[PDB]
């Protein structure tokens, strides 16, 4: 259900369902729970390691 | 100014890592190709017991038109035969995953007011630079005194980057 992903530099159990911001930036995918876009409120994973459910959310745009 | 070969650029004479340490605010920048810090760019330079220089760089990153974040990077400088030319290995911390390795030249500084930095990432066959970036740093987050401004303009022309810089703000987005 949740996935081991790094968020604000810390290993967290991330529910991909609740991500509200996602973006490809370079070779990495950045994501956030936060609709307000707090300046450091985000996590990231390399494109190659990204869970498919995260990629699906990204590509649906 | 008319010889634009990176080999022919003067850099800071007898550059002094210790006098350069502390906080430098980027007041203007010349972008390289690709992705880059946007504004609110602050660099903190340090010298350890060994004499090895280090720096942190913080600034705003634009992930999407509607999504601005802040990113921190750390850099470690390997000395060259030239006291002002370094090779800088750098990487993002926390959840910023960008990293790389760039030349890092201190083109000029008075250590108390201003500095001009320069990095050529790709050289043309004829020795001119095909992809560079450059910062104008100030000890003051908001401006440079006119004396400094005159010198900076001269150095930009010497780098063959005259009129290619953009002013960039410091509005607290990443430090308050
Ligand atoms: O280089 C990339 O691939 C990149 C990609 C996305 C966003 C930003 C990026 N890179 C930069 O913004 N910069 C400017 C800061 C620079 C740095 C880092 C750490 C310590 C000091 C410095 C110094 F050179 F500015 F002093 C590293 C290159
Ligand atoms: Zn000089
Ligand atoms: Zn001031
Ligand atoms: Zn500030």
């Amino acid at each position: 259900a949740t996935v081991k992903l790094t968020y604000q530099g810390e290993e967290k159990q991330v529910d991909i369902s609740k991500i509200k911001r996602v973006a490809r930036y370079g070779q990495n995918i950045y994501f956030s729970y936060d609709e307000g876009g707090g300046a450091y409120d985000y996590g990231a994973v390399s494109e190659k390691d990204a869970p498919k459910e995260l990629l699906q959310m990204l590509e649906k745009q | 100014e008319r010889d634009c070969r990176v080999s022919s650029f003067r850099v800071k004479e007898n550059f002094d890592k210790a006098r350069f340490s502390g906080t430098w605010y980027a007041m203007a920048k010349k972008d390289p190709e690709g992705l880059f810090l946007q504004d609110n760019i602050v660099a903190e330079f340090s010298v350890d017991e060994t004499g090895q220089m280090s720096a942190t760089a913080k600034g705003r990153v634009r992930l999407l038109n509607n999504w601005d974040v802040c990113a921190d990077m750390v850099g470690t400088f390997t000395d060259t035969e030239d006291p002002a030319k370094f090779k800088m290995k750098y990487w993002g911390v926390a959840s910023f995953l960008q990293k790389g390795n760039d030349d890092h030249w201190i083109v000029d500084t008075d250590y108390d007011t201003y500095a001009v930095q320069y990095s050529c990432r790709l050289l043309n066959l004829d020795g001119t630079c095909a992809d560079s970036y450059s910062f104008v740093f100030s000890r003051d987050p908001n401006g440079l005194p006119p004396e400094a401004q005159k010198i900076v303009r001269q150095r930009q022309e010497e780098l063959c980057l005259a009129r290619q810089y953009r002013l960039i703000v410091h509005n607290g987005y990443c430090d308050g």
